[PDB]
Formats: structure tokens, C-alpha cells, sequence
């Protein structure tokens, strides 16, 4: 169950 | 960064002439991922050769596993050739069964 | 013992193309159960594990959809990353990420994991408190500055502690037979002449699962740490692992040395010699 990064580097 | 690949040539099971085994070349600890790996038989590139998809470890270094179905013989020499940007020249590693 | 889930994501930019290559791989107890590759014909997470087949279209759909989201995330980040390190053009770059959660024998959370890396080096990692960040270098600081402002950590923290834990329990329930299994190692010793008055002794351990294992050499008592080459555990190709340890023993004097193998499925430490 993958994660989802929203704020970019 | 750049990390030279670590190479391990070995058979899935302990070798036994006339008996079907698997030849693996575990290339690991390298970076970047762009890598070139071949399995050799008596110095010739073995055509049909599979390998894991690609992954990396805690230290971010990548690792694959090249492999092929084969039947060891007393005189057949097997090796793995690897090329990475870290290598000035393709690094070959002989399969030392009696290891 | 412990259990875990990990998602190793890799994005590699490349010249002449604006779509970096994205490869995400999920593991359970360090075992591939899902994979996604932006270079495949029809990108989508694929089952890499037998117990993962029971997942319905809804499942794969959502998962794939997320991967699509990550690609953009990595496409962007890679871009900003280029600016942070005042890097040039038409070069190839790599941004990786590891996410996941560790669980104890009791299936209760132990650690939350999230950390990225640029060019094979550490960049930014969420600390074990799941609240603060640790920036490897100056650049990474800017990302932290921005990530603290957005309060991103709370979002990842939630995932790491809720959905990560919850979904691992499921996979563990489904992969019961595969994952929670154990294969005892099978050891043996080999001899070879190394120097003039010395000999190389190799302690072999084969066909064991999980990978974790301990091989030690010792002179009729205390253990040994000098001239003791221990090879990096490697995959056998059939799901089991292999590893060995060697030690430069003086010729003639050899049955004086012994090696022990430690491993889960082992009722008691394998002990043997030449």
C-alpha cells in the first residue's frame, strides 16, 4: 500500500 | 556519487556435473543504476539470460541478479562480465565452484 | 520476530526526455510483492508475490494511480534538486526514497520510515518522532525549511502509522505461508592454501530464509575478528539466501578453528569445522 508524497523537495 | 559494483558469481545449488543448476551473478552495491552485466561461457556471451528487476539497499546502492539455467561440466568455464561507469574497463569474474 | 513493509522508489532523470524513469518496489518483511516501472508498455503496479493476486481491480487501480502521482513528484523534485545544487543540463540524475513501517512480533508499530536521497547520498529523512526532519546538507535544509512550513511530516506520519501498519497486517495475513516461513541454513567448511604457512577456511551457509544470519569463526574459544572475510549475503535465486565467512588459519593448525551459524529457523546454533 504505497505512500504519496505531496510537498515537493 | 559513484559506487563500484560488487560482483559474486555462483550457482544456485552446489555444482554437480551433468546436473541442472543455475548460474547467478549478483551485482550489488553500485551507483548510478546504469549498469551492464553479462554471463560468459568459455568466454562467449550467453544469449538468453534473465535478471532481477532492480532495487537498492539501505545505503541506496543498487543490486540486480543475473541468472541462467545451466549444467556444469568438468571443463566448462563460466564467468560474469560487468561494466559500470566506475569501471575503467569491463571487470570479469570467473565462477569458482570449488569455493 | 519483527515485520515490515518498505517502498523503495527510484527516479532517474535522463537527457533529451522530460519523463524521468520511475521504478517503485514494495517489499514485505523484505520481500518484493509489488513493482511499478514507468518504462513498461502500460505502467501499473504488478503483483510480484503469489499472495498478492487476490487484490481486485479497485486495488491495483488506486495503487497505480498513486505511482502516477509519485512520478510527477519525482519529476518536480528532481527539477528543484537540480536548482538547489546549481547543477547544469542534459546530465542524468537519481532521486531515491524509502518509505515504510517496522512491526514487532506483536504486529504493533516500532518505527516509521521516510527518507530521500539524491545522487546516492542522504538528502532528507523524517526523524523517528515522525515530526521533525534531518537534512544531510545545506540544500536539504531549504527542503526542510519548506517541509516544516507545510507541516508535511504530519501527513507522512499518518500514513506510516495508520495505513502502513494496517495494510502490512493484511499482507501478512495473506502471505502467511510464504512470509512467516523459515528455512534453516545448511552449512559446510571448505579448505584452500592461501600463503606459505597459512590456509583459507570457508564456512558456508546455504538455502536459508529470512536473509538475516550470523556466521562467526573462533579459535577454540573466543571469537575472531582479524583476517576474517565475511561475504555480503547474496540471493540464491530460489528465494533462499547464501553467505560465507573465511579466516586465514596457519597450515596444519586447523581443527582448532570452528564456525557457528545463527539463524531463526535454527533450533540451536550450527557448529562445525574442517
Amino acid at each position: 500500500f504505497a505512500p504519496g508524497n505531496y510537498p515537493a523537495l | 556519487i559513484q559506487r563500484t559494483p560488487k560482483i559474486q558469481v555462483y550457482s544456485r545449488h552446489p555444482a554437480e556435473n551433468g546436473k541442472s543448476n543455475f548460474l547467478n551473478c549478483y551485482v550489488s552495491g553500485f551507483h548510478p543504476s546504469d549498469i551492464e552485466v553479462d554471463l560468459l561461457k568459455n568466454g562467449e556471451r550467453i544469449e538468453k539470460v534473465e535478471h532481477s528487476d532492480l532495487s537498492f539497499s539501505k545505503d541506496w546502492s543498487f543490486y540486480l541478479l543475473y541468472y541462467t539455467e545451466f549444467t556444469p561440466t568438468e571443463k566448462d568455464e563460466y564467468a560474469c562480465r560487468v561494466n559500470h561507469v566506475t569501471l575503467s574497463q569491463p571487470k570479469i569474474v570467473k565462477w569458482d565452484r570449488d569455493m | 520476530g519483527p515485520h515490515s513493509m518498505r517502498y523503495f522508489e527510484t527516479a532517474v532523470s535522463r537527457p533529451g526526455l522530460e519523463e524521468p524513469r520511475y521504478i517503485s518496489v514494495g517489499y514485505v518483511d523484505n520481500k518484493e510483492f509489488v513493482r511499478f516501472d514507468s518504462d513498461a508498455e502500460n505502467p501499473r503496479y504488478e503483483p510480484r508475490a503469489p499472495w498478492m493476486e487476490q487484490e481486485g481491480p479497485e486495488y491495483w487501480e488506486r495503487e497505480t494511480q498513486k505511482a502516477k502521482g509519485q512520478e510527477q513528484w519525482f519529476r518536480v523534485s528532481l527539477r528543484n534538486l537540480l536548482g538547489y545544487y546549481n547543477q547544469s543540463a542534459g546530465g542524468s540524475h537519481t532521486l531515491q526514497q524509502m518509505s515504510g513501517c517496522d512491526l514487532g512480533s506483536d504486529w504493533r508499530l516500532l518505527r516509521g520510515y521516510l527518507q530521500f536521497a539524491y545522487e546516492g547520498r542522504d538528502y532528507i529523512a523524517l526523524n523517528e518522532d515522525l515530526k521533525t526532519w534531518t537534512a544531510a546538507d545545506m540544500a536539504a535544509q531549504i527542503t526542510r525549511r519548506k517541509w516544516e512550513q507545510s507541516g508535511a511530516a504530519e501527513h507522512y506520519k499518518a500514513y506510516l502509522e495508520g495505513e502502513c501498519v494496517e495494510w502490512l497486517h493484511r499482507y501478512l495475513k495473506n502471505g502467511n505461508a510464504t512470509l512467516l516461513r523459515t528455512d534453516s541454513p545448511k552449512a559446510h567448511v571448505t579448505h584452500h592454501p592461501r600463503s606459505k604457512g597459512e590456509v583459507t577456511l570457508r564456512c558456508w551457509a546455504l538455502g536459508f530464509y529470512p536473509a538475516d544470519i550470523t556466521l562467526t569463526w573462533q579459535l577454540n574459544g573466543e571469537e575472531l575478528t582479524q583476517d576474517m572475510e565475511l561475504v555480503e549475503t547474496r540471493p540464491a535465486g530460489d528465494g533462499t539466501f547464501q553467505k560465507w565467512a573465511s579466516v586465514v588459519v596457519p597450515l596444519g593448525k586447523e581443527q582448532n578453528y570452528t564456525c557457528r551459524v545463527y539463524h531463526e529457523g535454527l533450533p540451536e546454533p550450527l557448529t562445525l569445522r574442517w
